[PDB]
């Protein structure tokens, strides 16, 4: 997801 | 000239109710055939509230203030299986009236719950009426599981904002944090006393979103927006619920402005970079046009206030 993505 | 802002949050953090927001404030709004599209929407919401409640009963163990309701809750699920009945209806009113289930909807922390929950329900006689029609506050209310990146275009003073609402991609990340403008984080006050669904609590997991949000290397020339929402639903949950159910070492009183505070701090001392970077923060209600207004209106001024700086104009 865009969390992690961070 | 152009602004790309990003809406982003944890889930129900009020992110799509700001898109609505922006088309009401800066586009045509909502014209009475749209509204009338939200008709099954609202029906929806309202009915899969009512059912959390009734079904939180079973593992709570709460009885009904009359067993003359366990009929009405039997017909709740038959009926659900068929747009408004003048017979659900008052399935729903006489169990929403009831004192037993009103009980298990106080006690909605325990479970999972719609935060528009209690607005539909107190408001059912006029959504009920046959050839209803939603108001656009009624839209507004509505809750629709957004997934993907939803583009969104406007105007507004002299600028045309591309606004994109964040919420399983993989190279589409990288092609959407790509010179972001601003971010507008959301955070749902109210759900400080969300119980442990995981181990950390709702709010302890937003803390950590923002946290990588503010001080992740690829918005060092972005202003950071922090939108503490549902301010009103926070202000009435205050007075009952304890902030020490989030934060325990929490000292202050249980007051909206004190406990508010604490929450604001809490968020902007996530900031690491806190000499180079601000970090704009609004208590906000979403679902309050006049409100979202005001609030976005300073956030324009901040933003071009950013746009001359740094091309050397300010
Ligand atoms: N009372 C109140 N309700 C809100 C506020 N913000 C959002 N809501 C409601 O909570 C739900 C949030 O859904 P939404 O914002 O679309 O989900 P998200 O995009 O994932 O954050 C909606 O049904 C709104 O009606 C607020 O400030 N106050
Ligand atoms: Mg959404």
């Amino acid at each position: 997801t865009w969390y992690d993505f961070l | 000239a152009e602004v790309k802002l990003l809406l982003l949050g944890a889930r129900e953090s009020g992110k799509s109710t700001i898109v609505k927001q922006m088309k009401i404030i800066h586009e045509a709004g909502y014209s009475e055939e749209e509204c009338k599209q939200y008709k099954a929407v609202v029906y929806s919401n309202t009915i899969q509230s009512i059912i959390a409640i009734i079904r939180a009963m079973g593992r709570l163990k709460i009885d009904f203030g009359d067993s003359a309701r366990a009929d009405d809750a039997r017909q709740l699920f038959v009926l659900a299986g068929a747009f408004m009945t003048a017979e659900l209806a008052g399935v729903i009113k006489r169990l929403w009236k009831d004192s037993g289930v009103q009980a298990c909807f106080n006690r909605s922390r325990e479970y999972q719950l719609n935060d528009s929950a209690a607005y539909y329900l107190n408001d059912l006689d006029r959504i009920a009426q046959p050839n209803y029609i939603p108001t656009q506050q009624d839209v507004l209310r509505t809750r629709v599981k957004t997934t993907g990146i939803v583009e969104t275009h406007f105007t507004f003073k002299d600028l045309h904002f591309k606004m994109f609402d964040v919420g399983s991609e993989r190279k589409k990340w990288i092609h959407c944090f790509e010179g972001v403008t601003a971010i507008i984080f959301c955070v749902a006050l109210s759900d400080y006393d969300l119980v442990l669904a995981e181990e950390m609590n709702r709010m302890h997991e937003s803390m950590k979103l923002f946290d990588s949000i503010c001080n992740n290397k690829w918005f060092t020339d972005t202003s950071i927006i922090l939108f503490l929402n549902k301010k009103d639903l926070f202000e009435e949950k205050i007075k009952k619920s304890p902030l020490t159910i989030c934060y325990p070492e929490y000292a202050g009183s249980n007051t909206y402005e004190e406990a508010a505070a604490y929450i604001q701090c809490q968020f902007e001392d996530l900031n690491k970079r806190k000499d180079t970077k601000e970090i704009y923060t609004h208590f906000t209600c979403a679902t309050d046009t006049k409100n979202v207004q005001f609030v976005f209106d300073a956030v324009t001024d901040v933003i071009i206030k950013n746009n001359l700086k740094d091309c050397g104009l300010f």
